[PDB]
RNA sequence: GAGCGUGCGGUUU
RNA sequence: GGGCCACGGAAACCGCGCGCGGUGAUCAAUGAGCCGCGUUCGCUCCCGUGGCCCACAA
C-alpha cells in the first residue's frame, strides 16, 4: 500500500506523485529467501541490464 | 529535522598538522578485504524476516563472522537497517542512541475530519510517555489522508515505539487507530540514499564480485565504517598520536588538531586522523573551549579503539 | 520494465489472454509465479505469460532467463488484472503457463512464431 | 549479574 | 598497578511468526488452508583467562 516517487522520493498511497507526476512504486523492498531458489536466474537478467 | 543534523563548527588548534601519505588507510583506498573487515552495510530490510535473522543471513553468504545490527526492525517492518561487519561491529553502539525518521500507516476505527487528525497529530509533538518511560517526537507530518488512511512522516527520540505511538493517537481522537505499515526511512546518519541496498543486490554484488571478478558494485555496497559516526562530534588528532591511541593511551590535548565546536564534556566523541580515518570512539574530559585554550591535559578519555595498532609508527 | 525483453504487438497480447482463456475450462493451466516457475523447471509449460505491470520485477524477473535454458516460448501481457481474470481466478496473476493446451493449440503454436521473430 | 536495542512469548538442568 | 584488544559468564525442547519443498484456493496466485523440513544478532557496564602497550604527541 505505501508507494514512492522514484524521482521526488516522496511518500504516497497515490500511483501518480502529487509532487513531481511521475508514477510511484511500493515502497517495500522484495521478498527475500535464504535459499535464494533463482539466484542464478535474476542474476543473469541482472548482468544484462549492467553489463 | 533531528537533533544530528545540526551543522558544527570546525575549531583548528594546530594549522601547521598535516598527515603522511604513507601511513594509514582511507576509506577509499582499502583493499576490498580490509574495506569489508572495516565495513557498514546501509541495509534496506524486507518485510518478513527478524532483524536478527537476515543479519545471520549475511553472515552465512559473504562467509562473515561478526555482524550486528543496529536498532531492531520488527518482522513486519521495512527499511533502513545499518548493519556492521566485522571489526567495525561495535560501531553500533554509536548508532543505538541517534534518531529515528519512520513512514507509518495508520488505520482509524472510526470516521474521522481530516482537520481533527491533523490538529491532533500535531501535539503529540514534544515529549511522550509509553508503557514506563520518557521518549520524544521530533516532529509529525502527515502526508495524505484516504478516508480512513492516515499515511505520516515521524521523527523520534530512538527507543520510542511508533506502534505504541499510533494506539496513543487512536485514543485522543477517541475512535481508537492500529498500524497497518510501518517503514523506517533513517536511523541516525543512515537515510534513504544511493548507498541504501537491499539483500538481492547485496548478495547479487557479492556474486560478481566472488564468481564475476568485478568488485565495482560490492564496493559500492559497503560503505566505511567512518559513515557510522559522521552525526557525532568529532575530534581529530595529529599521526603522532595515533598509534598511542590505538594502545589504551588517552588522548592529550598536544594531539589535537582539528576539532568540532560545542563538545561538552561526558559528550560521546569520535576521534578521527586527518585522513579522516576513524581511530577510536570515546568520551570527552574536556569541553570545545577548554581544549582549544589548554595546551597539556587528557582531551578524551579513549574507550573503544577501532583502528587496527599497526597502520601507524609508534612515533613516541 | 526492465524485465521485458522486448515490445509486443497490441493485436498479440490479445491473442495470449484468448489461448490461457480456452486452455483453463478445456486443457490444463497453471496459474501464480511460483506454480510458473515449477512448470518452466520441470519443461510441461508449452507457452508462458508474462505481465509487463508487475511490481517489484523481482517477482517474474526470473521468468524470461529461465525459459531461455529451457529454450520455451513466453509472451508478455498489459495486464496483471486481466491476465488474473483470464485464468478462472477473480484475483490478479503475474505469470501463467499453459501446462497443456486447448482449443487453442494451433494459435499456440503461431505465437512461439511470432516471439522468436522479435528476438 | 545489572541492563539496553522495539521481537520475541512458554516447559524444564 | 592503569588503559586498550581478544576469548570465557550455560545447554535443550515446544509454541506464534517467518522461510524452503509439496499441494494450489469461493477478492491473500506478490500464494489460502493443510502436510513436511528448517529458522534469530549484537552492544554496554561489571568479574575471571591471555595478548599488546604505558604513549601529554616530540
Ligand atoms: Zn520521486
Amino acid at each position: 500500500r505505501i508507494r514512492k516517487c522514484p524521482k521526488c522520493g516522496r511518500y504516497t498511497l497515490k500511483e501518480v506523485c502529487p509532487v513531481c507526476g511521475e508514477k510511484t512504486k511500493v515502497a517495500h523492498p522484495p521478498r527475500f529467501s535464504p535459499e535464494d531458489p533463482y539466484g542464478e536466474y535474476r542474476r543473469r537478467w541482472k548482468r544484462e541490464v549492467l553489463g | 529535522i533531528l537533533p544530528a543534523d545540526i551543522k558544527r563548527e570546525v575549531l583548528i588548534k594546530d594549522e601547521n598538522a598535516e598527515t603522511n601519505p604513507d601511513w594509514g588507510f582511507p576509506p577509499e583506498k582499502r583493499p576490498i578485504e580490509m574495506h569489508i573487515q572495516f565495513g557498514v552495510i546501509n541495509l534496506d530490510k524486507p518485510p518478513g524476516p527478524t532483524s536478527h535473522e537476515v543479519v545471520a543471513w549475511i553472515k552465512k553468504i559473504l562467509n562473515l563472522e561478526k555482524a550486528g545490527h543496529g536498532g531492531t526492525l520488527d518482522p513486519k517492518v521495512s527499511g533502513v537497517l545499518p548493519v556492521a561487519l566485522e571489526k567495525a561491529t561495535r560501531v553500533v553502539q554509536a548508532l543505538l542512541p541517534a534518531g529515528k525518521e519512520y513512514v507509518a500507516l495508520m488505520h482509524l476505527h472510526g470516521d474521522v475530519p481530516e482537520d481533527k487528525i491533523i490538529q491532533v497529530m500535531k501535539e503529540f509533538e514534544g515529549e511522550i510517555i509509553q508503557r514506563l518511560r520518557t521518549r520524544k517526537v521530533y516532529y509529525i507530518e502527515v502526508l495524505e489522508i484516504e478516508g480512513r488512511d492516515v499515511l505520516f512522516r515521524v521523527g523520534v527520540e530512538a527507543g520510542t515505539y511508533i506502534r505504541s505511538l499510533i494506539h496513543h493517537i487512536g485514543l485522543a481522537l477517541g475512535v481508537g487507530a492500529h498500524m497497518s505499515e510501518l517503514r523506517r526511512t533513517r536511523s541516525g546518519p543512515f537515510k534513504e540514499d544511493e548507498t541504501l541496498i537491499t539483500l538481492h543486490d547485496l548478495v547479487d554484488y557479492y556474486y560478481f564480485w566472488k564468481e564475476d571478478g568485478i568488485e565495482e558494485y560490492f564496493r559500492k555496497a559497503i560503505q566505511p565504517m567512518e559513515k557510522a559516526v559522521e552525526h557525532l562530534p568529532k575530534v581529530w588528532i595529529k599521526d603522532s598520536a595515533v598509534a598511542a591511541v590505538t594502545h589504551g593511551a588517552d588522548l592529550a590535548v598536544p594531539g589535537i588538531a582539528k576539532l568540532h565546536a560545542g563538545i561538552k564534556r561526558g559528550d560521546l566523541v569520535a576521534i578521527m586522523t586527518l585522513k579522516d580515518e576513524l581511530v577510536a570512539l570515546g568520551k570527552a574530559m574536556m569541553t570545545s573551549q577548554e581544549m582549544l585554550e589548554k595546551t597539556k591535559g587528557i582531551a578524551v578519555d579513549v574507550e573503544k579503539v577501532f583502528m587496527p595498532r599497526d597502520w601507524y609508527p609508534k612515533l613516541w | 520494465p526492465s524485465y521485458v525483453k522486448f515490445e509486443v504487438p497490441k493485436e498479440l497480447a490479445e491473442k495470449a489472454l484468448q489461448a490461457v482463456e480456452i486452455a483453463r475450462d478445456t486443457g490444463k493451466i497453471r496459474k501464480g509465479t511460483n506454480e510458473t516457475t515449477k512448470a518452466v523447471e520441470r519443461g510441461q509449460a508449452k507457452l508462458v505469460i508474462i505481465a509487463e505491470d508487475v511490481d517489484p520485477e523481482e517477482i517474474v524477473a526470473h521468468l524470461p532467463p529461465l525459459c531461455e535454458e529451457k529454450e520455451i516460448p513466453y509472451i508478455y501481457v498489459p495486464s496483471k488484472k486481466e491476465l488474473g481474470a483470464a485464468a478462472g481466478i477473480e484475483v490478479a496473476a503475474a505469470s501463467v503457463a499453459i501446462i497443456e493446451p486447448g482449443k487453442a493449440r494451433d494459435l499456440v503454436e503461431e505465437i512461439a512464431m511470432k516471439v522468436k521473430e522479435l528476438m
